[PDB]
């Protein structure tokens, strides 16, 4: 994954 | 008004200076305060981004996302308040 | 592998050709076929788009969201499949 | 609101 790419998802 | 005042903000992801993560933290509770609608929310945040810290910012607010995306180095911050999740980055 | 070949598409707002609108339905039909998870599908979509129509696109996979973002002109789809809304655009 | 800005929602 690229430095300046983000993944995020949320909490249950 | 006043409903936010409590809240407690949690930083997940942030590749940002702690004064701009303040302000992103300060700016959400802002938005909170006036609208109840995420959309409503996501824009307040972005345009009040766009005037401090320049175009392009792109806001996302909800409980249930998942993203992935690409922005400029230190322009980065996902957090909750409370039970709400914030996205907020900049690209463009 | 074959659990997402009966959902709907429902797009909700397009500023793209009817084209790229139909590829985004596919690529998001395939990273669901593979994935479970949002992040991971949205991921998946991202990077293809980036392949296929060139840098820098942003997804977001969910089901309780909403947001504000700029794109560049026809580069922008919100839409559902099935009961999960997919946002991408291209900023960057 | 500008042409090449967009604002979306989910549905309930
Ligand atoms: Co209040
Ligand atoms: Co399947």
């Amino acid at each position: 994954q690229p430095k300046d790419d983000k993944n995020t998802m949320t909490d249950s | 008004g006043s409903h936010m005042s409590d809240r407690k903000a949690v930083i997940k992801n942030a590749d940002m200076s702690e004064d701009m993560q303040q302000d992103a933290v300060d700016c959400a509770t802002q938005a909170m305060e006036k609208y109840n609608i995420e959309k409503d929310i996501a824009a307040y945040i972005k345009k009040e981004f766009d005037k401090k810290y320049n175009p392009t910012w792109h806001c996302i607010v909800g409980r249930n996302f998942g993203s992935y995306v690409t922005h400029e180095t230190k322009h980065f911050i996902y957090f909750y308040l409370g039970q709400v999740a914030i996205l907020l980055f900049k690209s463009g």
